[PDB]
């Protein structure tokens, strides 16, 4: 018989590794768009697909390839370590969400497409227009097994 | 009657007409808050019925 | 009859919400430019604190010809010396607001006064700026709180 087991790994800190702080405006980096949290498609109060690195655009829907990129959902309703919003949201509905876009240290392991598949280099550029370092240099870890 | 209605102004000098009647106790919202043609009832002294949090 | 009376309203800051103070370069988010100070008499102008303006000193009649926003000095709210003290068609440097600023969108009109639309905002947040509406505002008198 299977054990019940939950795992947890990542942090915001993960996705942002640096942030430029303009001293007179805190929220200068980071914009609020309009996501639809539950597919209108899903089941009565199911469980949303946004997560934390997924690329859209400014109208707020996920972008498919570059021309639709213009920032990086951040919101903290998607972290890997929450889970409050199972069907608070009606399918179809649409909920603020806070994006970065200005002044940051993007890592760029993290941020994935629409589907899920990694970002090109035309999305590469036209995020770094926007005046944003993306960043592939991640030591890693190493946990067990293997004589670091 | 105690509070004559029509001749002293209800609540006297005050900016709210306290007016009690029957038992039920009326007051006039100044604030604005409550739309034109509506008012509220509601019972006092029920144990936590109103609270407010804080983050 | 009728009594000489004066009022005086807004701020510079009230245009400009937040800066990034960069260091270095304090002058960083600022570009100097030449405009046309009095049309072509003797006169006020009309280059009110907030008009969009172009690369080129020219008032951004439209979003595409937006380049930055002008906050010089000159053209605060209750200073005014200049009645006189120019040239018609006398070309004088300004101050504009290039980079790395926070603006108030209802105090940003075009040349001709008319609200700027979602191009211009697009355009100008292009270049390292954030736009916003987010603005309590105030009442004064009257306006039963």
């Amino acid at each position: 018989a299977k054990a019940h087991v939950a795992t947890l790994e990542g942090n915001y800190s993960d996705i942002v590794l640096g942030r430029v702080v303009a001293f007179g405006d805190t929220g200068w980096n980071f914009k609020e768009v309009d996501m639809t949290f539950i597919a209108d498609d899903a089941d009565a109060d199911s469980k949303t697909t946004l997560f934390a690195g997924v690329l859209v655009g400014e109208d707020g829907t996920p972008a498919t390839a570059a021309a639709g990129v213009f920032g990086v959902l951040v919101d903290r309703k998607v972290l890997p370590g929450v889970d409050h919003y199972i069907g608070v949201f009606e399918p179809g509905e649409k909920v603020p969400m806070v994006l970065a876009v200005r002044g940051l240290t993007l890592n760029q392991l993290k941020l994935k497409y629409a589907d899920g598949t990694a970002i090109d280099a035309a999305g590469i550029q036209a995020l770094e227009a926007q005046g944003n370092q993306v960043t592939d240099k991640i030591v890693g870890t190493q946990f067990i097994g293997s004589v670091l | 009657s105690t509070q004559e209605i029509l001749r002293r102004r209800l609540g006297g000098n005050a900016n709210n007409r306290i007016f009690e009647h029957k038992n039920i106790l009326f007051i006039e919202d100044i604030s604005g808050n409550i739309p034109a043609g509506e008012a509220y009832i509601f019972p006092r002294g029920i144990s936590r019925m109103f609270e407010i949090y804080y983050a």
